[PDB]
């Protein structure tokens, strides 16, 4: 992941943004991820 | 959020309540950009017709919250404002156009598995993501229905809601209001007619559009809530703060600290 901002300044959290603790941190999946997935066809 | 479902535990970890302090009431949604800074739309901050016109001291953020009310203890997060940044553009007086705005916390807000952090977009994410038909995701507390048509304890959610929602071409939308919709923002909702169509409400306002991305798992927050056409607003569409094409202004913000 290309980081964008400065934790100076921005704070901490921008390397691991974007990835959930009960969802992508364990290998699983809500309920609808899915449908989102599904829709992003070429 | 209307025509959506209770949200799951942790689903959106990033999501963020717009307190006021006094009297206490949910105002709007928010997401969290990071461990100090807070994403929402200026119309939540800063619109005279609706009598609103707050300032650092006069709200407050709850972080890692799910039930609408009831006190999460050990989970949740409150939070002072140290400064509210409303983009200079914005003009309350002509159209939602650059409707966003930046909340500095006062005291960064330690993370854990109810609390963590959104992406922003880059442009490689919006090229690939914010196109027709793709589905982005809409959370928030507002109300599930059109008021008056029950008792209102029963069209203001008790958990989280969650819904997905389908990107609009733009010349469709544009098509369906007399109101303006410029390159900073993007319509998001459900054909006119696939019955029971879902849509965010004025209380989800502030609130984030996600998309995960497939080619690296993570998710994105590609708007913000600016008005969406469920329960009372009249309309088709949705409509949202193209937060990538004010990517710039945040930095430029961060950057200074405003
Ligand atoms: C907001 O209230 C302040 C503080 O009283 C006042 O100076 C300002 O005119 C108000 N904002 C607008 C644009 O109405």
């Amino acid at each position: 992941f290309h980081t964008f901002f400065n934790e100076k300044t921005f704070g901490l959290g921008e390397a691991d943004c974007g990835l959930r603790p009960l969802f992508e941190k364990k290998s699983l999946k809500d309920t609808t991820e899915k449908e989102l997935l599904d829709s992003y066809i070429d | 959020i209307v025509e959506g479902w209770d949200a799951e535990k942790g689903i959106a970890p990033w999501q963020v309540m717009l307190f006021r302090k006094s009297p206490q009431e949910l105002l709007c949604g928010a997401s969290l950009i990071s461990d100090r800074w807070v994403l929402t739309a200026a119309h939540c901050i800063l619109y005279p017709p609706w009598d609103k016109n707050f300032t650092e001291n006069d709200l407050l953020v709850r972080i890692g919250k799910h039930s609408r009310t009831r006190y999460e203890r050990n989970v949740e997060k409150i939070s002072m404002l140290e400064k509210i940044y409303v983009h200079p553009r914005y003009n309350w007086r002509e159209n939602l156009d650059r409707d966003i705005a930046l909340l500095k916390l006062k005291k960064p807000v330690p993370f854990s598995d109810y609390i963590h952090p959104v992406c922003l977009p880059d442009k490689q994410t919006v090229t690939s993501l914010l196109r027709a038909g793709y589905k982005g995701r809409v959370t928030g507390w507002g109300n599930l229905r059109e008021t008056w048509t029950t008792n209102i304890n029963e069209i203001q959610p008790s958990v989280l809601q969650v819904v997905n929602l389908p990107i609009v071409e733009r010349p469709v939308c544009k098509a369906s209001t007399r109101i303006r919709i410029t390159d900073n923002m993007f319509c998001a909702g459900f054909k006119v007619n696939d019955t029971k169509r879902g849509d965010a409400c004025e209380g989800d306002s502030g609130g984030p559009f996600v998309m995960k991305s497939p080619f690296n798992n993570r998710w994105y927050q590609m708007g913000i809530v600016s008005a969406g056409a469920g329960c009372d607003r009249k309309g088709k569409y949705g409509f949202y703060t193209h937060v990538f094409r004010l990517k710039r202004w945040i930095q430029k913000v961060i950057d200074q600290f405003g």
